[PDB]
């Protein structure tokens, strides 16, 4: 072992002391209302989660429609999605509070 | 050769403090 | 507090005092009759160079290790040159050193110097030389 | 010909030009502050040899040939049982730049203009700049003034084939 | 702390050792520094999105140090931070070699006598090192400064009693 | 203080020079038409914001159904929803300019 | 040039040789159904990709 | 000891040169 | 005056070593 | 507008040129009689040589730790050595150091030499020579 490459890798090493991931993934274990999350042997409560404004505002149960011809018509929002447990989020961390992104499926 | 030996004393004390943790 | 003296003093502080001893004082002693001296009914007070006198007459004229009260410094060993157990020259010697020891545990001695040493008959006499602060 | 002067806080002056053992005088072009250090011969157990006190953050004067070379701060101060010495290490003004830390925005700026407004900000005097007809354009976010001012000027060396310092 | 077998949590200087170090006893060598590389006299509280909402300034530090030291500190949504303790001063040490025992270890507080002014002073232990070799056996300490011990009694504690016990 | 554990303090505070934020948080001056975002005392205008499609797409006014029984109808879009004043939002540096990924809000 | 300066220079660089960057930008060749993207001089494939839902 | 002497120098120069600032 | 020549000693092997590259 | 990061003013950083010492000048005096000249109706001043000469007297009669208007570097210690409390060479020797040092204080003066020595009878007879800048 030659002592400078020794010290180098020493130097390489001792750099990456304070450094912090930039996100994580998290599994989910009860639904949306009741948001739940699951990362490195540590679960969330509803204390320490900042959602996504898209995914409160898209469960949204119904919506009706302007009136013509003297009646109108109730539509179902066909976008409302649950996450059900054991699915994958994207998440980082801000000060106390993770923040929930995303959520990733394979396509 | 002196610069050598300065480091590789410097390296051994340094991988001791390393495995008793430093602060 | 707050200051730290240790490379320098700062000029604006000002030294609390300087460090001196207060006057030597203590009870009158008479040595012809080994009492202490009464005046007006009461203990008579002196100071400095006779109050050393009295503290020198009391410090040679008890032994070292003989009393519990007293610790290992306190005393005189002149008692065991009585009877010639040493040679002449090794006596004069140890009386010397005996005497000087005793006497500089006092703050207030400074100096002690055992100049003549005579021997007559079974008699040994010298002369000491006490320098102290007064 | 070399004098030494140190101003005390309180408004006393010292030449202890008579007191000094040795001076060293150095700079880096990759540091914007010059360095001064001197010893002193002071003696605790000689009443003799016993000196003024010169406290931390006192201003010390350099110098030679009646021309003024150096103006800085005092930094550290040392002082050894054995030795009859104690020994200074003082650094120039230029050392204010990298505590700064500011956030801005420049858009076709005169890089002159940019440095002159880096050392507005944060009050400092300015003697004089150098001119360099380059326009820049960056977003600085904590970032020192001393690298900002680096960084604009390296972009307009990029185009006049020079190099700056401050 | 790790003493034997056990694991121990304790606060720094608690024990006062009874060996007090002097010029003219027990001591081979010291050397007494003080630095200013790292002194704070301004605090900069940021919000969570980096905006700047207040700022102090500590006068006792500022007046031995003319220039302004910034440091910056961000407070989340459920901390409100104390600025008082960002401050830092001037640090004063000692590195000594001597004679003592085995008491002497860091995280105790040691008395050191000035020859000159016959003034004490209380210090931190920091780092240590006991060595034997040869049928001698020498000490080597890193000493933090505290205060200077007040001459006599500080607060003048008396013990509280009645005048008459019945 | 040890030297060496010194040298490997300041080994782990030098290795950290070079490094840069992973994200920044930003807080809305003006709505979204002209949209506005102040961070680390910095105020953005549009010539410096990259920001995501679905964000833009959703600001649809009205949209229509498929005619039958010789009638239609207009049905306004629910989904809209324009950033208020003081809003908070998740950004990426890209370059010179920032990218805005999602709006947060506590859930 | 001073020494000291220069082994800061090179702790500064010798830090920076692990850290990898945090995102990555990319361009699409081919529609949402079957889709591809080029980075780095790579193009990834179906297999490489998770999308947000 | 020689190298924990030499150590405390570097460490005492590296010190000073971050006060002073370096590009 | 050492401790400047070995670290201009030490930054002349660094140097090189980064040169010649290292695992 | 802009800081000062120095201790003080600009004002006390204002160094004046250093220039040679300004001739020197002191009011006249008549040794026969100890009075100073009037000339006109007023102080009669002269320059150079003849100014050292007034200074150099008026230093040596004065003795050294006497007054308390003067420091304690004023003055000369001659007045020791009357009635022989020494033997001839000790006071010669003392004698010769005491108006160098006495006398060296002066900036405008730059080396004193005491050369010849001779006792004859109650009286010790001396040479001095001083160089000046002038």
């Amino acid at each position: 072992a030659n002592p400078i490459n020794e010290f180098i890798g020493i130097i390489r090493e001792e750099g990456k002391y304070h450094n912090q991931p930039s996100f994580f993934i998290g599994k989910i274990k009860s639904k949306l209302p009741d948001l739940k999350i699951e990362t490195n042997n540590i679960i969330l409560e509803k204390e320490d989660i900042l959602i996504d404004s898209w995914m409160i505002d898209r469960q949204l149960e119904t919506f009706d429609t302007e009136t013509n011809q003297e009646h109108q018509h109730e539509v179902k929002n066909p976008f409302i999605d649950n996450f059900e447990s054991g699915d994958m989020v994207i998440m980082f961390r801000i000060g106390e509070k993770f923040a929930v992104v995303s959520k990733l499926v394979s396509l | 050769a002196d610069i050598e030996k300065i480091t590789s004393k410097l390296v051994a004390s340094i991988q001791l403090a390393q495995l008793g943790g430093v602060l | 507090s707050t200051i730290f003296p240790f490379i320098g003093v700062p000029e604006d502080y000002i030294l609390p005092k300087t460090e001196e001893l207060p006057i030597f004082r203590e009870v009158a002693w008479d040595f012809e009759k080994d009492e202490p001296i009464l005046e007006k009914g009461d203990f008579k007070i002196i100071e400095k160079k006779e109050a050393l006198k009295v503290w020198i007459y009391k410090c040679i004229k008890t032994n070292r290790y003989e009393h519990e009260i007293y610790s290992l410094e306190y005393g005189t060993e002149l008692s065991e040159l009585i009877g010639q157990k040493y040679t002449k020259g090794l006596t004069e010697s140890e009386a010397s050193r005996f005497i000087k020891e005793a006497l500089l545990i006092n703050p207030y001695i400074l100096e002690v110097n055992v100049k003549s040493a005579n021997f007559n008959r079974d008699i040994l006499s010298a002369n000491v030389k006490v320098s102290t602060i007064y | 010909m070399i004098k030494i002067w140190v101003h005390i806080k309180n408004g006393s002056i010292y030449d202890i030009t008579d007191i000094v053992d040795k001076v060293s005088w150095s700079g880096d072009y990759k540091s914007p502050s010059r360095t001064l250090e001197f010893s002193i011969i002071q003696s605790s157990f000689d009443n003799v040899f016993q000196q003024i006190d010169i406290p931390i953050a006192s201003t010390v004067c350099f110098y030679v040939d009646e021309k003024e070379l150096f103006r800085g701060m005092i930094i550290n101060r040392s002082k050894d049982s054995s030795s009859n010495e104690i020994s200074f290490v003082s650094k120039d003004m230029g050392f204010l730049l990298t505590q700064s830390e500011v956030s801005y925005n420049f858009k076709d700026k005169l890089v002159e203009d940019i440095a002159k407004q880096v050392f507005a900000e944060n009050r400092l005097s300015v003697g004089i700049i150098a001119k360099t007809n380059v326009k820049y354009t960056k977003m600085f976010i904590g970032v020192n003034g001393y690298d900002t001012i680096m960084s604009a000027y390296t972009e307009a060396s990029k185009k006049t084939k020079k190099k700056y310092m401050i | 702390e790790a003493n034997l077998d056990k694991f121990n949590v304790i606060e720094k200087g608690t024990v006062t050792l009874s060996v007090m170090f002097e010029e003219g006893f027990n001591i081979i060598n010291t050397t007494f520094s003080e630095s200013m590389e790292n002194v704070k006299n301004k605090v900069i509280v940021v919000d969570q999105y980096g905006s700047k909402i207040s700022e102090k300034i500590d006068n006792e530090i500022f007046k031995e140090v003319n220039v302004i030291m910034q440091k910056v500190i961000q407070q989340q949504e459920n901390q409100d931070v104390d600025i008082d303790s960002e401050f830092n001063g001037i640090e004063k040490s000692c590195s000594l070699k001597g004679y003592g025992d085995v008491s002497c270890i860091t995280g105790r507080g040691v008395k050191v006598k000035d020859s000159y002014t016959k003034l004490v002073g209380l210090f931190y232990i920091d780092t240590d090192k006991h060595t034997w070799q040869n049928g001698e056996y020498q000490i080597e300490l890193e000493l933090n400064f505290q205060n200077l011990m007040d001459e006599k009694s500080a607060g003048q504690d008396e013990p509280k009693e009645e005048s008459n016990l019945g």
